[PDB]
């Protein structure tokens, strides 16, 4: 075979009268996944963080 | 040359992380050993935090860790985490071992690689036990004092190592301030041997299902594996969050919540899960001396099978009769945890002495027969002479 | 999809907009699980025992 | 083993905090502590729960410092070094009935009633068992069984012999809020206060799991997502082969 | 397990008509459940090549059977990470399906068993 | 630099591998291709393919190992029972 | 090849031990380092094997390490090679840095590697103090509290870092016991910033005391600096064992053998001898901010020091002004140190204001100026146009 003659893609290729169509769904899926990642992360810091405060017994009204 | 690959430090990175030269074809059970890694940090993070609240003295210990499962915040998230983050670290060891034994991941020139794996095995189940002790429950006393008393089996001075563990007549104070030191100690130790195990695997690189050379179509780690190692650290965290917060109290035993008692034994003591499958081989054997060698020995063997292993081809992709007597070995495993996990009567103790002899004939006698055979076999049906 | 072309214009999404979102999310999410908890726990909450007594 | 030695299995009740969803009934925690206040504090410590954890699940900041201060706790000696007691406050720990696990032993025949604070989370079947235990006393033992003298039959307790007699009967309390207490209502409070007393952060802990479980669910739905993304090239790339001249 | 054991082994079950019709359908059905085939190798292309044996037999290979071994099992990783198999018209066939590389592995094996033989040989007087 | 020990993988441009002449590679951008709706249809009666071959391997150890259990499970019930106190005398000790 | 170089592990160790190529010149100022690795191994075994004996509950803490002078075996001797080692450790330390002063061993290519020492440094320091609050005498209790109290002094959300760093109203048992889990993390990462110092140190290697080229006539190390090493180690162990053994609390403070006590501070109150010069420092602003800040500032100038060292030469032994102002700084830091342990009195508060001036008068000013000169002095005294 010729290897200027490229093989079929056409079961794969989006038929483009979008362009930016693939583009848009995985920025957003991109920015989704590192929203929920911060917040998750935040979440994670904070729990750890307030491991460390005042523990309900030691907070003694004298 | 980019940064990343001058810099002293972020070479080491980008050789391990970033440019590692993956084999294309590698799939989701190559995902274990970031999962392991993943569970190393959880267990000594949450460690430490807990640590702060801690009392290590056999008068306070219990409650120390009722005052973190009450008092400090988010506390008992802390310590379900390490709780069952310890179940799920042996729950994916299992998997990465027994991914390893189904693809020949044993085999040279990977031999190095698997020795140290085995090391930082037992290091992790010695770990697990002296954190277990930490808590001082029923469970803990009973298992401190079952396994200290492995040692007695020693000729001779075995009492001698014996007392010197302890560091008095019986399981005491010494005995738990020096465990919750010791508990520590070991996980550092094992992110050294951690540290090893990856030396070993970057020389030679993975290998892959299929069980040949990966040198004809490597892909990076970074993007490729980064992504999907994430796939399965969201997985693995969602089903642990469903235990940690739905179910905490699933994976342990009730015993735990019983202060430890020096004069009563329960007639419910149970060892940790994990532990189930070595227990039983030693359950089946009914002398004290030959029963620990014959557990150890259930641990040691697994040196064995890079010498055992006769056949020509890596991994068990392409072996019918090998997959077949793979899926032997794991579900006579899991038989002999069950049987652990059950009484010292009559149908059990049979099946447990027959599932023993299975368990150590799969390394010593079935995988060198079998092996060989399917040698032959592969030959005899192409060649026409 | 054309809502994403008219935030972001086919660029992706930038670190400080991602933090700032997180912290916005971390809020409203935090009340909408609140308020369906604590609906769904209606009769059986302390703010509802606390309802049925006075001394 | 045989039936007896295990202990008849406790069957599942319909606890309103079972459920990924559901809280405690904190009505039924209130009462709980009542029929643990008349009935069982009689015989039964609960070391590990201090009063200040009652305000706001099961009483107001006034009851619970009422009950405090008719206990008597030891105070820092005086100016002269002398002893001296206290009424209770917020911070202290709910006293037991007895000074000393021999003076326990003592007023039970030789048996050690267990401490409460934890005792549904130390026991197989946790709140369905305690119930069950409590409302489980046949009237008469069945035949051929011969209890040792100062036992008491219960099916399920393991080996059949308790050394608690039953203590639960109809209408021993006056319910505050006017629920009628039949001893097996009765059994369905305790319990529900003493899963509490064990699981304390119960409520809190579920409502954080949900968060927890739909941010990582997303996480995870998300990552598949954006993992086939930048995998596609490889995925979909074709190789042909000419061989060599 | 050499390839001169093997080898032993085999031919004489191949040779002997008692075994020979006894066993080689039994081969026969195994190399096809292997399923080895389906993805576009041949058995050669399957041994374990990290070692001096092996590592002397591929470098001895004529040059189209090496540019060969390349191509089918570069396919066979593509195909297995797209969790299909080839196009049954792409299968190896059983013709196809020959020892290639098993002469040259067998001359290797040889030639270092009498390196072996003569670093080690004893003198009688 | 100090020295190395020969192994079976190189690095990018040295991987160790066979000389190779003769295959030409094809790809398409993730940008260009259809946005994941497209398996299923294509591809849902093609997997569900790979446990066919395999789920004889697994379920047939599987299936001795559980009937094996039931087996002596059920045994240990009848030994405890009243009925196989005569038996449970005989086999024990 | 031989077994030590093709060996993944043993090549480590041949590269950095073995067949390392050292300048054939380094003198026994050279020999710190290694001093400073055995240092951390004596305080890393000591300490592991105390904590087996320790209780870090505020009630107990005190108590449990008076239990370790007069019960455990040999537990005197562990007590006193921790606290007298801590101190051999802070002057082996202050003698590495002074030779890589002196030597200009933080020159380029070597900036790396001295910020790496620098981060050491701070992170001993904060190691040190951990373990000193561990005793809970009272100089244990109010180092804690003084120390604590620095980060007060940060605009607005300081006092609020204090709490969580105390775990309450004042130091108290959540103070103590998280502390103790701090001083037994804080080793390990010094330990692995330690071999980030050495990674740097491998690509460059040493300096040596000409300041030029180490290339032209190397050696191994293995031999001649492994024996010579072995010199300097029992030289150092000889001097260790003398304080251990003969005069254990000569180096310590009287007050913390008297139980902390949260109403009184002692008026006899004095840091450890190795924090003296900083406190100093700081105690010469009459300002709280400008106070903390300053002695903060005191650490970080070190890292100033690669870009005002003008000269073009390498280290001090060719340079007659920079050797006489090299050894003001070194007297100085001494008079630092002394005005520390002096009261706040009329002679001494001015003399550390003065001393505190000529500390970063010599980074800032001394160095850039002096060197400037040096470099035209060198040049007009050879040129003769
Ligand atoms: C009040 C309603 C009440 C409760 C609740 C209760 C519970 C309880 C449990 C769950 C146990 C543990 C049983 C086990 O081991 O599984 C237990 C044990 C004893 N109790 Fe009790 N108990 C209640 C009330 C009373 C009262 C008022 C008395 C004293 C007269 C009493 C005594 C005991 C004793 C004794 C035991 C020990 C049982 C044994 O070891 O055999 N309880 N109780
Ligand atoms: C590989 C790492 C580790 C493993 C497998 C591990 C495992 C365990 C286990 C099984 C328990 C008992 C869990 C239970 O409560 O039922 C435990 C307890 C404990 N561990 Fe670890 N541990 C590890 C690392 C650490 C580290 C580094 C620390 C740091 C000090 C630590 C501190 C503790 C403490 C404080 C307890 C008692 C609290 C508790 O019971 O959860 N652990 N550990
Ligand atoms: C804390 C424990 C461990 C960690 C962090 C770890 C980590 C890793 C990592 C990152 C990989 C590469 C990816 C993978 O194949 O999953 C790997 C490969 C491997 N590990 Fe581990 N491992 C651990 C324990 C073990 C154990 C217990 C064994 C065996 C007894 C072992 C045997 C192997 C082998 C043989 C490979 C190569 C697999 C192959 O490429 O075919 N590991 N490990
Ligand atoms: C670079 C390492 C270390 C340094 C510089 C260091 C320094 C110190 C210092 C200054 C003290 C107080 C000495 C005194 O009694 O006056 C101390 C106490 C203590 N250290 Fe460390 N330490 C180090 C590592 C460790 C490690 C890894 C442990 C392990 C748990 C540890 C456990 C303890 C204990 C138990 C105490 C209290 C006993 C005592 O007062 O000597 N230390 N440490
Ligand atoms: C636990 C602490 C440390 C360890 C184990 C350590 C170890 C070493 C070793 C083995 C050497 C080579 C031999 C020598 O020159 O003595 C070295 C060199 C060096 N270190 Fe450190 N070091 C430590 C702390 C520091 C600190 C605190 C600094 C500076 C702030 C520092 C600065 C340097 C420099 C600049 C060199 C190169 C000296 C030259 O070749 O001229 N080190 N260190
Ligand atoms: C060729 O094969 C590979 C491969 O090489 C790699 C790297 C990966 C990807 C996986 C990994 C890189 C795993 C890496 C992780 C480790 C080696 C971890 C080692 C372990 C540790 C425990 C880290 C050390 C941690 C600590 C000391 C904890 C820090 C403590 C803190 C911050 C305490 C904070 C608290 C207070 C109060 C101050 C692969 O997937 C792979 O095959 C596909
Ligand atoms: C080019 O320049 C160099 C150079 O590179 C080198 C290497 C040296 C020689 C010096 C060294 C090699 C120093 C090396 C030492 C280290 C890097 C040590 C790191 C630190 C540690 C703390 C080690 C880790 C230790 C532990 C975890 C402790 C082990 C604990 C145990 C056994 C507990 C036992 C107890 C019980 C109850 C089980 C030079 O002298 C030199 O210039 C002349
Ligand atoms: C300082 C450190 C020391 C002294 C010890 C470390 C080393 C020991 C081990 O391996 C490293 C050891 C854990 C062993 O490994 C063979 C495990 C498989 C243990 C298996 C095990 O568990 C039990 C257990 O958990 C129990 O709990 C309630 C009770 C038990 O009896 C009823 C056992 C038991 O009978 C056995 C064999
Ligand atoms: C979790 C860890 C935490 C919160 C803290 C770690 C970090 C802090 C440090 O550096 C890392 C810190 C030690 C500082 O470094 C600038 C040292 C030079 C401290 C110098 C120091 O010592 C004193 C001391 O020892 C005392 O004893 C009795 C008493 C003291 O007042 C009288 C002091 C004092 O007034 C100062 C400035």
């Amino acid at each position: 075979k010729s290897t200027y003659r490229t093989p079929n893609f056409d079961d794969v290729l989006k038929e483009n009268n979008d362009a930016d169509k693939g583009r848009s769904y995985a920025y957003f899926m991109v920015g989704a996944m590192g929203l929920l990642s911060s917040a998750g992360a935040k979440s994670t810091v904070e729990t750890f963080i307030s491991s460390m405060t005042a523990t309900a017994d030691v907070l003694a009204m004298a | 040359m980019a940064f990343r690959k001058s810099n002293v430090y972020l070479s080491l990175v980008n050789s391990y992380i970033i440019d590692s030269p993956q084999p294309s074809s590698i799939n989701y059970w190559w995902n274990m050993g970031s999962l392991l890694g993943l569970c190393l940090v959880i267990q000594i993070v949450t460690g430490i935090f807990m640590a702060m609240h801690y009392s290590s003295n056999i008068e306070l210990a219990f409650s120390s860790v009722e005052h973190i499962m009450r008092d400090v915040h988010n506390g008992y998230i802390l310590r379900y985490l390490h709780a069952n983050g310890a179940s799920f670290f042996f729950m994916v060891m299992f998997m990465h071992m027994a991914k390893g034994l189904y693809y020949g991941s044993y085999r040279s020139p990977r031999v190095t690689l698997w020795n140290v794996g085995v090391i930082i095995f037992t290091l992790t189940i010695a770990t697990a036990f002296l954190g277990y002790c930490c808590v001082y429950g029923q469970m803990s006393h009973w298992g401190a004092t079952v396994i200290t008393n492995l040692f007695s089996a020693i000729p001779f001075v075995g009492n001698d190592i014996v007392s010197w563990l302890w560091g008095g007549f019986s399981v005491s104070n010494p005995t738990i301030q020096r465990f919750f030191a010791l508990h520590y100690l070991v996980p550092f130790i094992i992110a050294a041997m951690v540290i090893m195990h990856l030396m070993a695997l970057h020389i030679h690189g993975s290998s892959n299902p299929l069980g040949i050379t990966g040198n004809l179509d490597r892909i990076p780690m970074h993007s490729y594996f980064i992504f999907k190692d994430l796939v399965t650290v969201f997985l693995f965290m969602l089903i642990l969050a469903l235990f940690v917060f739905y179910s905490p109290n699933t994976l342990g035993h009730p015993d735990n919540y019983i202060p430890g008692n020096p004069l009563v034994t329960p007639a419910s003591i149970v060892p940790e899960w994990y532990l189930l499958p070595f227990y039983a081989i030693l359950r089946s054997i009914p002398d004290k001396l030959l029963g620990v060698i014959t557990m150890f020995a259930a641990i040691l063997v697994l040196l064995v099978l890079p010498f055992t292993d006769r056949s020509v081809v890596r991994g068990n992709t392409f072996k019918v009769l090998s997959k077949f007597f793979f899926f032997i070995f794991v579900f006579n495993f899991v038989l002999l945890g069950q049987i652990g996990a059950c009484h010292v009567e009559v149908p059990y103790v049979l099946m447990g002495q027959i599932a023993t002899f299975i368990y150590f004939a799969y390394f010593l006698i079935i995988v060198p027969v079998i092996s060989t055979i399917e040698n032959v076999l592969f030959y005899i049906g192409r060649v026409n002479k | 999809s054309s809502l994403y072309k008219t935030f972001f214009k086919r660029n992706a999404v930038f670190v400080g907009t991602i933090f700032a979102g997180a912290f916005v999310f971390q809020t409203v999410f935090d009340t909408a699980i609140t308020s369906w908890y604590e609906n769904h726990n209606k009769g059986k909450l302390w703010k509802d025992v606390k309802a049925r007594i006075a001394a | 083993m045989t039936a007896a030695e295990h202990g008849l299995h406790a069957p599942a009740y319909a606890w309103s905090h079972n459920g990924p969803f559901e809280t405690f009934d904190h009505a039924s925690i209130r009462r709980g502590y009542q029929v643990y206040r008349e009935v069982c504090a009689a015989c039964h410590s609960l070391d590990r729960v201090a009063w200040r954890t009652l305000v706001g699940v099961s009483h107001t900041n006034e009851e619970v410092r009422n009950m405090a201060e008719e206990f008597e706790y030891d105070d820092e000696p005086d100016e002269q070094g002398n002893p001296k007691k206290r009424p209770g406050k917020l911070s202290d720990y709910i006293p037991g009935p007895y000074p000393n696990e021999q003076a326990a032993r003592a007023a039970n025949q030789g048996a050690l009633p267990p401490d409460l604070s934890l005792i549904v989370k130390a026991r197989h079947g946790g709140c369905d068992y305690i119930f069950s235990l409590l409302t489980g006393y046949p009237d008469e033992p069945p035949a051929g069984v011969a209890l040792p003298p100062g036992s008491n039959y219960n099916p399920y307790f393991p080996g059949g012999s308790i050394a608690m007699a039953r203590v639960l009967f109809d209408d021993m309390v006056e319910y505050e809020d006017g629920t009628p207490a039949t001893t097996s209502q009765m059994a369905k409070d305790v319990t529900t206060f003493l899963n509490w007393c064990a699981e304390p952060e119960h409520d809190e802990r579920k409502r954080l799991g949900l968060k927890t479980v739909i941010i990582l669910s997303s996480l995870y739905l998300l990552s598949i997502w954006v993992k086939k993304f930048k995998w596609a090239g490889i995925k979909t790339r074709k190789f042909v082969f000419n061989p060599p001249k | 397990q050499s390839f001169t054991s093997i080898a032993r082994i085999g031919d004489y079950i191949l040779k002997s008509p008692v075994l020979s019709k006894l066993c080689v359908p039994v081969a026969n059905q195994f190399i096809n459940l292997a399923g080895y085939k389906k993805l576009g190798l041949k058995f050669d292309d399957l041994i374990a090549e990290e070692n001096p044996i092996m590592q002397t037999a591929l470098r001895r290979l004529p040059e189209d059977e090496s540019y060969a071994r390349a191509y089918r099992i570069i396919r066979a990783h593509q195909t297995e990470l797209t969790h299909h198999l080839l196009p049954r018209n792409e299968w190896i066939k059983a013709q196809e399906d020959v020892p290639y590389l098993l002469p040259y592995i067998l001359e290797a094996e040889a030639a270092a068993k009498e390196k072996d033989e003569l670093d080690n040989i004893e003198v009688s007087k | 630099g100090p020295p190395s020990g020969k192994t079976y993988m190189g690095w990018w441009g040295h991987m160790g591998g066979p000389k190779q002449k003769g295959i030409t590679s094809y790809a398409v951008s993730p940008y260009a291709q259809k946005p994941l709706q497209g398996i299923f249809h294509n591809a849902v009666f093609n997997s569900f393919r790979r446990f066919k071959s395999q789920f004889l391997y697994v379920l047939i150890p599987a299936g001795i190992y559980w009937y094996w259990w039931k087996n002596g499970n059920e045994y240990n019930e009848f030994l405890y029972s009243k009925a196989g106190r005569e038996e449970l005398e005989r086999v024990n000790v």
